[PDB]
């Protein structure tokens, strides 16, 4: 029966809130990090 | 020599490098290496936002150390080539009288404490400046006035 | 292998953070004549601890 025609795109009842949790997962400490090169970039650039 | 080290390379004059306190200086501009044999084997690392190459004192000179400070008075102070009268906050030299192959020189104080290490120099004058590293409080810093070439 | 991927890939970001983090212990420290630390490396704590 023709119900059966899904795509890939589909729903899980929960595994939305495990890739919620992994995309913001280890990302933000990655963001930390980029934060901190841009802080190192500054070493005399800031006040004059 | 009042403590007076140097660099040699090849047959080109790879400026002056000194040990100092706890690292054998060597500028990143240097090209080359030192004359010497038990200099040449160490590791470098190289600051391109200060040009520098990082290289440590080996041990062997536990009896050959120098010191130095990080005193700016102003008046004058000796070099291999006479007096630079650092005043005004200005290591000047009356134009032109130094000599290239002078790139990480030693000047020192009025007693041979070594006070800052010179790389580049220009003129608008009777005045030659010049561009210069330091540490304040053992904190380093190049200064670059404007026209700087290479010693 | 995807979320491997991005695993490997994430940290991979932060070690190149890691790698100019040591190349920003240096930065202060590089032929610093004297190479004094108050509390330059017990912020970092790499190496050179004083007691406490």
């Amino acid at each position: 029966a023709s119900h059966t025609t899904l795509g890939v795109q589909d729903i899980s009842v929960t595994a939305m809130s495990w890739v919620q949790k992994i995309t913001g997962g280890v990302g933000l400490v990655v963001a930390v990090a980029a934060l901190i090169l841009i802080v190192v970039l500054c070493v005399s650039f800031s006040r004059h | 020599n009042d403590c007076i080290f140097e660099v040699k390379h090849e047959g080109k004059v790879t400026g002056y490098a000194c040990l100092v306190g706890d690292k054998v200086m060597k500028p990143a501009h240097v090209k080359g290496t030192i004359d010497n044999a038990d200099l040449a084997k160490l590791a470098f690392k190289r600051s391109s936002k200060y040009d520098l190459e990082c290289a440590q004192i080996p041990v062997h000179m536990k009896s050959d150390a120098s010191k130095f400070t990080h005193e700016k008075p102003e008046g004058y102070y000796n070099w291999h080539h006479g007096a630079v009268q650092y005043s005004g906050g200005r290591f000047t030299i009356p134009t032109g009288a130094g000599k290239p192959g002078d790139s990480g020189r030693p000047i020192f104080d009025n007693k041979g404490r070594v006070v800052a290490i010179v790389l580049g120099g220009a003129n608008e004058g009777a005045r030659t400046a010049l561009s210069v590293v330091t540490w304040n409080k053992d904190i380093v810093t190049k200064i670059t006035p404007e026209g700087a070439e290479e010693w | 292998s995807v979320a491997s991927f991005v695993l490997l890939s994430m940290v991979g970001v932060a070690v190149g953070m890691c790698m100019c983090a040591r190349r920003r212990c240096i930065t202060p420290y590089e032929l610093t004549p004297g190479a004094t630390v108050p509390f330059l490396l017990s912020l970092i704590c790499c190496i050179r601890t004083a007691k406490a």
